[PDB]
């Protein structure tokens, strides 16, 4: 099952902090990360296509997330507003789409 | 703007409520249906992939429900226990979505 680790889970003010995405499924085509813990365009920091390598920002982009191929998102240079919980929408070929919920904390 | 619309908006049960889908964006790749407000594996209904027009029963699948090409969504046989919100999510071609909520009652 697609699980979201956050490493440290507690931050500090200023520093970096990654969400790791275990367990991805093999079919895995793109992926959308969320602010909060749910899927919502409101809240989407960024999209990505797995093939083209091409990332996409919502308006939740901060200009200080780097995601990755593997779905790992690098957050740096925190603030308190970053706290939380952050969502991954992980669309996949046949588009039976998996998400997974993270959370951390910035102190 | 994407809209669903209840047809009808309340209905009897035993009968049939059809979700119609306006204003699908340009560049679909497909769809898939949601009970409740929000996109949640757990509560897929069904889904639908344009290229080779895959159906994809889900986990919230209950032998009433038909997706059509246009994204609609029907239930046969609804009962008071339907009543509530579904959402649909449209993933386009770049892999970005889009996702709208609509409603039905069941007396
Ligand atoms: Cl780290």
């Amino acid at each position: 099952k697609l699980t979201i680790e956050s490493t440290p889970f507690n931050v500090a003010e200023g520093k970096e902090v990654l969400l790791l995405a275990h367990n991805l499924p093999q079919n895995r085509i793109g992926y959308s990360w969320y602010k909060g813990e749910r899927v919502d365009g409101n809240s989407l920091i960024v999209g990505y296509v797995i093939g083209t390598q091409q990332a996409t920002p919502g308006p939740a982009y901060s200009g200080r997330e780097t995601i990755y191929p593997n779905a790992s998102l690098l957050i740096q240079n925190v603030t308190q507003n970053d706290t939380g919980f952050y969502t991954l929408q992980v669309i996949k070929s046949d588009l039976v789409n998996e998400e997974a919920t993270g959370q951390f904390h910035v102190y | 703007q994407l809209t669903i619309e209840a047809v009808p908006s309340n209905a009897a049960e035993g009968k049939e409520v059809l979700l119609l889908v306006h204003n699908l964006p340009q560049d679909p790749r497909g769809y898939n249906w949601y009970k409740g407000e929000t996109v949640d594996a757990n509560r897929r209904i069904i889904g639908y992939v344009i290229s080779n027009q895959q159906i994809t029963p889900g986990p919230a699948y209950s032998n009433r429900e038909t997706i059509y090409p246009n994204a609609s969504l029907l239930m046969r046989n609804v009962t008071r226990n339907d009543t509530g919100s579904y959402t649909l999510q449209v993933i386009k071609l770049n892999l970005m979505s889009e996702e709208v909520t609509g409603q039905f009652s069941v007396h």
